[PDB]
């Protein structure tokens, strides 16, 4: 009857019903030193009041599901009586998978979904396929599109035709939100104060203060200055979870140059990390990763494809994922791609209002279609043909 | 002063890059199944055997690497002789030598 | 005008030279008369160099290396120049005043010439 | 503004072109990765270990100002950004731009 | 043996006479002394007036297909874009017009003397 759309990401699971809204819930368990024997599951992290020193139990290592017990527990909580009360025997599930998912992981997914839960039908796709379907629904005149999925654990770039994914031109960049957060942790620990146990707070700081610079060396020169002219430098007050619940940035008028404050607030001063961290997406070699950045990879992926299709792909660059929410990300990507693109070809980069939920919206749209029943694999057909037909139907 | 061979520097760079993928830096507060490498070795994944995880990896960048100071992050004209780390000023060189040159404190 | 991304002479002698120039507003592929290859070789033009070519005369000036390559070595005796901002192909209609004396002195002595007498002159 | 590198040469290596150069001051020491043009410039002007030299980065202009064990080794930063001010007369501009190698006429008449 | 004199000047001084190509006209249309020893009276008077290209011939040759290969000696549209093609054909038209204008400009001048006159008048 009903259809469940799930984006089993390594950081956030986009789970919701086709007839309802979308919810963003962390897809990992939590443990804290304020609880002796208590493991938090999924959105229960809101209950804790001192997220400092939080321990993360992740089901994904390097963007692929490797820990099955925590993932099973998270799914049981999400599918349980508390969250959604999913009727497994009469529900279809659309669940996303990482690109080039290993054969073993696919077999385990099929077995778990068809036996441990006994879903009526399963449709396993890629988040980029849903994003491409949503984009083609929004723009019916476009025949080809390229999807940029800058997520938690990686950044893929995949070009899609009207009804097919070009597996030959798929390029993966091993830079994601996890890497950026860890790099910011390492920088802050090495420079000002040890925060390697404060993943949550450093992630919030990155989400709040970091931005993509249009002119890297101009910003570096501005940051190197001292005094009023150092407009890049800002002061951040870390949350102590006693009187300051959440971190915030001090107003510029309230800034003190000397760095000493009468209030005993633990103030973390970030000047060049504001744009150094986001720059790793565009220049992986900045930190030591000998891989091409996002714009060069987009250009390479397009230029691998035949010449006739290239102008269409250059016109339909789509930015999805959490890392795409950096200020100036779209402008920087457009500028670099325009610099690299042939002048006769127009370049258009589109950043949706909610890049997090793009794949979930695409899944909702594809569920409503009249071709939905042909895409899914049923349990009755699973009994006999499943193990072959799951690989056959799904274009992973 | 001592000099570190290419193997030591490459090992340090690989360790630093791998540490960025770590879930947590601390241990389990409770204090009392595979991994990615096991999955890769189980897949027996061979290069040029069709599109796969390895063939999807991004190639080397054309633009050269830009040096940044290992201490403060600003651009670094200088390269430390002992360990190959980049640095930009006498103060930064002293801090690097005290903190992370030779022995990894 | 722009940064050189490719410099490939096409053999039949050389029929033509295909060059790739990059700017902030895109990339353009140009086919050059084979006589321009000598000028390109004299100016020592390689990939990554920022050059300009006059369409009417074929003159080539290599105006430095692109500043994106400034970090390829820690110490080179190179002059690094920003990437040109406008289009690769630049057209300008100009009105310049010259005097008859300018044409007289332009035609009083020869210019260039690879002969030994011209060089000694 | 120009970038000027002044220090004492520690080791110079050239192999069949790539090369490395190690320079030191009294406060810091550094290894440089050399380009082809700087390798040619350092080969043309014989530079050996112990010489105190200054290099103009943009031009490769290397001038040896002595040897140290005679001039004391430089103290501060190895690479310094300096502001150089030149007052050039209109006559000097005219003579330099009059012909190729025309600056010679500033010293030998012949204008 | 003395070291040379190192004369240092402002880098801006060496660019005083330099003029950007977009800011100066082509002086090769008045180059008469450069034509001596290279251009003949035959080329200027008999050949070029007869065998100058026209826009019609240039367009016909450009539009026509490639010529058939020379015989060996014998011993005896879904992805089509209209705007892109319009831009490309406009560029081709501009290229052909430039080729015509440059060919006309580079053979407009006749030598003052010519190779034949100089050869005749040059004794051993
Ligand atoms: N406003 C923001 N600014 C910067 N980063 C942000 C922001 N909001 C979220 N993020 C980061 O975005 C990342 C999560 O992106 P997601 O799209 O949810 O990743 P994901 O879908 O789980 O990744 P995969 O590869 O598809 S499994 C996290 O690292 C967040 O810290
Ligand atoms: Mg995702
Ligand atoms: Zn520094
Ligand atoms: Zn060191």
């Amino acid at each position: 009857m009903t259809t469940l759309v799930l984006d089993n990401g390594a950081y956030n699971a986009k789970i919701g019903y086709s007839h309802e809204n979308v919810s963003v819930i962390p897809n990992c368990q939590f443990r804290s030193k304020t609880a002796r024997l208590k493991t938090f599951t999924a959105n229960q992290i809101d209950e804790i009041k001192d997220p400092s020193g939080l321990f993360y139990i992740l089901p994904f290592q390097k963007g692929y599901l490797v820990n099955w017990d925590v993932q099973r527990q998270v799914w049981d909580y999400l599918f349980g009586k508390e969250m959604y009360q999913v009727d497994f025997l009469d529900t279809n599930i659309i669940i996303t998978e990482p690109y080039f998912n290993f054969t073993s992981i696919q077999e385990s997914m099929n077995e778990i979904l068809f036996e441990e839960y006994q879903f009526q039908a399963v449709l396993r796709v890629n988040a980029g396929a849903l994003s491409a379907h949503r984009y083609f629904r929004d723009n019916p005149s476009e025949l080809c599109c390229i999807i940029v999925d800058s997520g938690y654990s990686f950044t893929h770039i995949v070009p899609y035709c009207r009804s097919k994914k070009k597996k030959e031109a798929i390029i993966r960049i091993n830079v994601g939100g996890k890497l950026l957060t860890n790099h910011l942790k390492e920088i802050i620990s090495y420079r000002q104060l040890h925060v390697m146990d404060e993943t949550h707070v450093i992630n919030q700081v990155k989400e709040d203060v970091c931005y993509v610079s249009q002119d890297f060396y101009r910003d570096m020169d501005i940051a190197k200055l001292k005094g009023e002219e150092n407009t890049v430098m800002i002061d951040y007050v870390l949350p102590d979870f006693s009187t300051i619940k959440k971190g915030f940035c001090k107003p510029r008028e309230e800034m003190v140059l000397s760095g000493k404050y009468k209030s005993g607030e633990q103030i973390l001063r970030l000047a060049n990390e504001r744009f150094a961290v986001p720059e790793i997406l565009f220049n992986p070699s900045d930190i030591g990763i000998q891989e091409m950045g996002i714009p060069e990879a987009i250009v390479y992926s397009i230029q691998n494809l035949p010449e006739e299709m290239q102008p269409h792909f250059f016109k339909n660059i789509v930015l999805t994922g959490g890392n795409s929410l950096f200020p100036g990300f779209r402008d920087r990507v457009y500028s670099e791609v325009r610099c690299l693109t042939p002048t006769d070809y127009d370049v258009s980069v589109v950043l949706p209002e909610n890049p997090i939920t793009y794949a979930w919206e695409g899944g909702k749209l594809i569920s409503e279609n009249d071709d939905f029943e042909d895409m899914v694999v049923t349990r009755e057909d699973y009994e006999e043909n499943g193990h072959s037909v799951c690989e056959e139907k799904f274009d992973i | 002063r001592r000099v570190l061979d290419r193997a030591a520097r490459q090992r340090r760079i690989n360790r630093q890059l791998e540490a960025l993928e770590n879930d947590n830096f601390q241990d389990d507060p409770h204090a009392g199944r595979k991994n990615f490498q096991a999955l890769l070795e189980e897949q027996n994944l061979s290069v040029a055997e069709g599109p796969n995880y390895l063939t999807a990896c991004a190639g080397p960048p054309s633009r050269p690497q830009r040096p940044f100071c290992a201490v403060c992050g600003f651009p670094s004209p200088y390269t430390c002789v002992s360990c190959g780390a980049r640095y930009c000023t006498v103060r930064c060189l002293g801090t690097h030598q005290e903190t992370r040159c030779l022995k990894w404190t | 005008e722009g940064e050189v991304t490719e410099l490939t002479p096409c053999e039949t002698t050389i029929s033509h030279v295909i060059i790739g120039l990059k700017t902030a507003k895109g990339t353009k592929q140009l086919k050059l008369d084979p006589s321009i290859f000598e000028s390109l070789q004299k100016e020592r033009v390689e990939a990554g160099d920022v050059i300009y070519i006059e369409a009417n005369s074929g003159a080539v000036k290599r105006q430095g290396r692109c500043d994106t390559y400034a970090t390829e070595f820690d110490l080179e005796a190179e002059e690094y120049v920003p990437l040109p901002k406008g289009d690769v192909h630049k057209k300008k209609e100009i009105i310049q005043d010259v005097t008859l004396h300018d044409l007289d002195v332009a035609n009083a002595r020869p210019q260039g010439g690879q002969d030994i007498l011209s060089m000694m002159g | 503004e120009t970038e000027i590198i002044e220090g004492e040469v520690v080791e110079i290596q050239i192999d069949r072109k790539v090369g490395k150069l190690t320079l030191k001051t009294t406060e810091m020491e550094t290894i440089y990765d050399l380009g082809t043009k700087m390798i040619e410039s350092l080969t043309k002007d014989k530079v050996q270990a112990g010489d105190v030299i200054t290099i103009d980065k943009a031009t490769g202009k290397i001038s040896k100002l002595g040897r140290s064990f005679f001039v004391q080794c430089p103290d501060g930063e190895l690479q310094k950004r300096k502001e150089v001010v030149h007052t050039v007369s209109l006559h000097e501009i005219d003579v330099i731009n009059s012909r190729t190698q025309g600056f010679l006429a500033l010293f030998s008449g012949d204008t | 043996i003395t070291p040379g004199i190192c004369f240092s000047t402002a880098s801006l001084v060496l660019r005083a006479t330099d003029v950007h190509p977009l800011q100066r006209i082509d002086m090769g249309r008045f180059d008469l002394i450069g034509l001596e020893g290279r251009v003949s009276r035959y080329e200027a008077d008999t050949f070029l007036p007869r065998h100058r290209l026209s826009r019609r011939v240039l367009l016909e040759v450009a539009t026509a297909p490639d010529p058939p290969p020379r015989p060996k000696p014998v011993k005896m549209s879904p992805f089509y874009l209209d705007s892109l093609e319009e831009k490309r054909k406009r560029q081709r038209s501009e290229r052909l017009e430039r080729i015509f204008q440059l060919s006309e400009a580079h053979g407009a001048l006749a030598p003052v003397y010519g190779t034949e006159v100089l050869d005749f008048c040059t004794l051993p």
